[PDB]
DNA sequence: TCGAGAATCCCGGTGCCGAGGCCGCTCAATTGGTCGTAGACAGCTCTAGCACCGCTTAAACGCACGTACGCGCTGTCCCCCGCGTTTTAACCGCCAAGGGGATTACTCCCTAGTCTCCAGGCACGTGTCAGATATATACATCCGA
DNA sequence: TCGGATGTATATATCTGACACGTGCCTGGAGACTAGGGAGTAATCCCCTTGGCGGTTAAAACGCGGGGGACAGCGCGTACGTGCGTTTAAGCGGTGCTAGAGCTGTCTACGACCAATTGAGCGGCCTCGGCACCGGGATTCTCGA
């Protein structure tokens, strides 16, 4: 039997940090799964088009940062950019 | 003498009730029959999974509700409270669907 | 075969759909136009779904097909796959 | 002797996986070669956005005394904001309902 | 001389035909009104004016007339049939609304047989309603696409009605080198003429059963009429404030010569006035100056035209003026022995003072 | 004096301007406006000329479309003039606010 | 001469708005359309130019080439034909 | 001995190039491996559409006595049809003008 | 000097078959060039997404045919499909 | 400004079925090296954007007049709401049959990758014809009497 | 209904610059060949779609009386169209500078690829408590006198 992959466990883990006693019904799991897939698709597609305009042939962090700066409206851009930079720095340090 | 609300009150009570629930508002079986009829014209002997019919129903409900919101705005714009077909046709023309 | 099913969308159903929208006094000529608009919309979506299924060499229009047909026209639907 | 395994999500201090995102990037035909820094950034952004949605929905759910989360709460959380409502201005949520709203002129004198 | 007397007689002939021509125009205009009132696929039909004077029309008996009814059709496609483009097939391109002629299709091609059948039927119905003058429709003649009216008021007049399609698109690529008057009437006039529609008239080829009733030939009657009536390098040529030439007089003399020979010798059945008009078009291109066509020198100009035609006869080659690859003097259209016969007749007439004009 | 009645020169001007194809906004004021707006996002920016032309063409097309839809609303509400309520309604229906 | 600028939105004169309206097929313009039109134009221009400048900044340049503006427009469903592509 | 070169556009009876389209398909990251039949089909479709636009524009240009084609003619050709206008319902053409159109109520009595 | 590629010559050739005496000004060349690029982009992108939904990894003619059947509205679909099929058959015959 | 009534909110008790956790286990992620190219960086050239000056004149600005349209007020009558009673078909529960989706094996031919070689297409230069412009008409349209 | 006034379409004559066409050359497309993995085809399993029966009560359908909202008509006033006279600054032609876009040439580091190993996550169970539903009471909001 072929057997599939989703984002249920990760979303549940993230939920258990900002509301330590609530649950979530399977319909909401489906909605959150689809939402994650859609955002990932949009960001990756934008990054690909950017990398192709400048005749480059690779995806560095910088294209992802510019794509995020283009899609998310308003102050969400600032906050997400800061989060990404902090994470990548903490990863490269070790 | 029997008690009777003046015209224009049960309307608001039902608006307040319906804007608050979530279940569907179109009977299942008639919609299933309509979908099969329409699909008859493009291919013969198709089979629909149930969830597909559910998806079609949800999409149609959402589209119609949006259309009526915009139509109501157009109607109130012209010193009225009653919607008429010219309002719907104007809304669809402006929105770019025609 | 089937015939005369568009009269399945009764008049109270349209009244309820309008009430959810925030309308107070519906006239008497709305129904004959709402039925036509709904018919057009369903025709478009179902045509795209059937094209997808025909291409994939199947006889069962699955939910993913309808979701892709909807997403094509810019009406994304979250909650089925 | 091989050192003990240590997942990349651990070394980045995230929650969403990074190996899975890297695989999806490589086998989706987005570009010829994917740099080694992109997946971390992308996972961080996704985690932040999901955190936003879940926190707002949780507040709205605790509002009216319910333990779990159901699609109505997600619709309430999304439709009230000013930026999230603009990022998802085209998306229909199954069994979502609508926002309570009555025009000002319809109400009786 | 005899030639001027012949011109006088030809001119005096218009009087004997004028009243019949007027009755014909009356009937035709009634028919056109009828066709335009009724609701059908031929509602937009109109008369194409092609000229009624002796110079414009084909050789005909004095009480026989021809008219073209033009019809409008959207966005046709032409497929060549021969190597010279003597015949064309008609097909249809994309139409958004839906083709109003859909039910006249046979496969991908428009069927001339169906269109003429409906045309004839419609004509019969409308002609039955003409009550003041006895007009009927002659029994269809197999092999002739015309619908022939018989008018009895009280003498019998025949009117062949030919349906013609009209197309506003680009002129066909084959005609790219046609109309070579760039040095005769200037380039701008050539461009203005080429910016005009063209016509298609049904004609069967003589090439077997296949595609019979599905072939068409081109018609440029409008450009030829225009050139005939505006034929000088000087804007006032043959006008009320200009000088006459003998171009049309020469045309009339040669056409009448051919008419009389064809009457005397039925061996000459395959020759027609279009050969004469093509030849004279070539001469008008070769000798563009009005002073090369002074009326004083009419007979000499006619003789120089005759010599060219004899050489045209001898080489069996006469290119269509609009379609350069279309050889009007091909072996298949006119037997070599008929041309040798005509050569002998022309030499006889030229050496004996044209007794056939007597 | 040969005064035309009101409502004639307007129809003449419509019949003329719906037929030509040049640009209707002066150039230099638009260039100055573009630079003024651009200064906030980044300082010391240099524009090619074709970029300014592209911006102008897009702006003209957008405004013309908006005015057409506004006129449609104004006719629908039994009028002939156009007033800001019309424009706000059109932009709210199209989904931009 | 890095002279900063101020109050150039008044450069979209009144007859310019009038002519733009006439091209659209209107007949009587009230006296308060002008302010609304200027506001709308300002908003639209801001939205386009922000994305154009981001596209430029990504490539380490100081010249906002027209192809960038074409991309910025195309991202909002206003594809423009005629300036390179 | 190598046979004489014979371009693929010749063997297909087309006008748009096929080698160029094949290269663009391969080096644009659309899929891992491009079949050998796709470029011919795609070139044929492109040629047909360009033929449609050019023919309609040419008719409209010959209408008002001009030899060349200028963007106004292209806008006239596109905006009149019923399908082409639906395929290009979002596209602005530089220096294109608009269609002559005056409402019915504005005209004087 | 780097030196670029466009569709000028091919569009000019196609024009010389349906209007054998008209020209075309450079602005119209730019417009037609951009239009060809845009249509090619749309069709190729749709074909790629189709080939990826069914877990395939290649682009045959059949995906291009389905993409054309999805984009072009109305009878244009029929005509373009017929043209494509005729061309590919004539190519495969030799 | 008040009684009377009808609809909604609050609340206490019961039953169940769906969310939450546990246990195998197997297949994808990690660790460890190798290498061949793409991107980084320095250095140079030359196009194109910016800044300035004088002027010729087309478009913007400002003011007066008055006419047509926006807006408010009244009257009227017919269409849509609210409610009661009857009639129809949606729903739910339970079977029963079988077309078709999904998975496994295997094998072959179509596409990727290389190497060579030669013509199609691009940069450049040139000469003339189509279109822009200026001027004088000839005709179509609006407005008061 | 008409004549006068104004505005627009047409024909003629003249310049000028851009486009249609040659020309030389170069690099990428075609021809010939080889290898191997994706996809096509056949066979088997089982699940989930269609089809039907039968009872139950919720909703649709029909009809009736009347209060109120759409619509037409009228009257009034200000505000925006039209035209004339005046003042501002936009094009435009032409210099003159230099910042930076774009290109060429080395050279290092890093992402793909391959091979072995092992633990995170998925599918399949169980289990109990969060919620739906019932039924009774209290609160509130609308209408007529
Ligand atoms: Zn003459």
């Amino acid at each position: 039997r072929s057997r599939k992959e989703s984002y249920s466990v990760y979303v549940y883990k993230v939920l258990k940090q900002v509301h330590p006693d609530t649950g979530i019904s399977s319909k909401a799991m489906g909605i959150m799964n689809s939402f994650v897939n859609d955002i990932f698709e949009r960001i990756a597609g934008e990054a690909s088009r950017l990398a192709h305009y400048n005749k480059r042939s690779t995806i560095t962090s910088r294209e992802i940062q510019t794509a995020v700066r283009l899609l998310l409206p308003g102050e969400l851009a600032k906050h997400a950019v800061s989060e990404g930079t902090k994470a990548v720095t903490k990863y490269t340090s070790s | 003498k029997p008690h009777r609300y003046r015209p224009g009150t049960v309307a608001l009570r039902e608006i307040r009730r319906y804007q608050k629930s979530t279940e569907l508002l179109i009977r299942k079986l008639p919609f299933q029959r309509l979908v099969r009829e329409i699909a008859q014209d493009f291919k013969t002997d198709l089979r629909f999974q149930s969830s597909a019919v559910m998806a079609l129903q949800e999409a149609s409900e959402a589209y119609l509700v949006g259309l009526f919101e915009d139509t109501n705005l157009c109607a109130i714009h012209a010193k009225r409270v009653t919607i008429m077909p010219k309002d719907i046709q104007l809304a669809r023309r402006i929105r770019g669907e025609r | 075969v089937l015939r005369d099913n568009i009269q399945g969308i009764t008049k109270p159903a349209i009244r309820r759909l309008a009430r959810r929208g925030g309308v107070k006094r519906i006239s008497g000529l709305i129904y004959e136009e709402t039925r036509g608009v709904l018919k057009v919309f369903l025709e478009n979506v179902i045509r795209d779904a059937v094209t997808y299924t025909e291409h994939a060499k199947r006889k069962t229009v699955t939910a993913m097909d309808v979701v892709y047909a909807l997403k094509r026209q810019g009406r994304t639907l979250y909650g089925f796959g | 002797a091989r050192a003990k395994a240590k997942t990349r999500s651990s070394r980045a201090g995230l929650q969403f996986p990074v190996g899975r995102v890297h695989r999806l990037l490589r086998k989706g035909n987005y570009a010829e070669r994917v740099g080694a820094g992109a997946p971390v950034y992308l996972a961080a952004v996704l985690e932040y956005l999901t955190a936003e949605i879940l926190e707002l929905a949780g507040n709205a759910a605790r509002d009216n005394k319910k333990t779990r989360i159901i699609p109505r709460h997600l619709q309430l959380a999304i439709r009230n904001d000013e930026e999230l409502n603009k990022l998802l201005g085209k998306v229909t949520i199954a069994q979502g309902g609508v926002l309570p709203n009555i025009q000002a002129v319809l109400l009786p004198k | 001389d005899k030639l001027k007397k012949v011109l006088d007689k030809l001119r005096l002939k218009r009087k004997d035909i004028s009243e019949a021509a007027e009755t014909v125009n009356k009937v035709v205009e009634r028919l056109l009104r009828r066709m335009q009132k009724r609701e059908s696929e031929f509602k937009g039909v109109e008369q194409l004016n092609t000229g009624s004077y002796y110079e414009h029309v084909k050789i005909s008996a004095p009480n026989e007339f021809d008219v073209m009814f033009k019809l409008e059709v959207p966005r046709i496609e032409l497929q060549e049939y021969y190597e010279t483009g003597a015949f064309y097939l008609v097909k249809f391109k994309r139409i958004p609304r839906g083709n109003p002629l859909s039910h006249f299709l046979e496969g991908e091609v428009l069927s001339a047989t169906k269109m003429l059948s409906k045309f004839r039927k419609i004509i019969k119905e409308e002609v039955k309603e003409i009550k003041d003058i006895d007009v009927s429709v002659e029994k269809e003649k197999p092999g002739s696409p015309a619908v022939t009216l018989l008018i009895r008021n009280p003498e019998e007049i025949s009117v062949d009605i030919i349906l013609a399609l009209e197309s506003k698109g680009s002129w066909p690529i084959s005609t790219k080198e046609g109309l070579p008057i760039q040095g005769w009437l200037g380039t701008k006039v050539r461009t203005n003429l080429r910016r005009e529609p063209f016509y298609l008239v049904p004609k069967n080829a003589k090439d077997g059963n296949s595609f019979q009733g599905e072939t068409w030939r081109l018609s440029f009657s409008h450009t030829e009429k225009y050139i005939l009536n505006n034929h000088g390098i000087e804007k006032t040529c043959c006008e009320s404030s200009g000088a006459k030439c003998c171009r049309k007089e020469c045309l009339k003399l040669m056409k009448y010569l051919l008419e009389q020979l064809k009457k005397e010798f039925q061996e000459l059945d395959a020759f027609c006035s279009y050969h004469v008009k093509t030849a004279i078009f070539h001469m008008w291109t070769q000798d563009p100056q009005d002073s090369q066509w002074d009326p004083r020198n009419l007979s000499s100009c006619f003789d120089k035209l005759l010599a060219f035609f004899l050489e045209c006869l001898r080489t069996e080659k006469l290119d269509h003026y609009f379609i350069p690859k279309f050889n009007l003097f091909s072996q298949e259209l006119i037997d070599r022995k008929s041309k040798e016969f005509l050569s002998k007749k022309i030499e006889y007439e030229r050496n004996n003072g044209f007794p056939i004009f007597d």
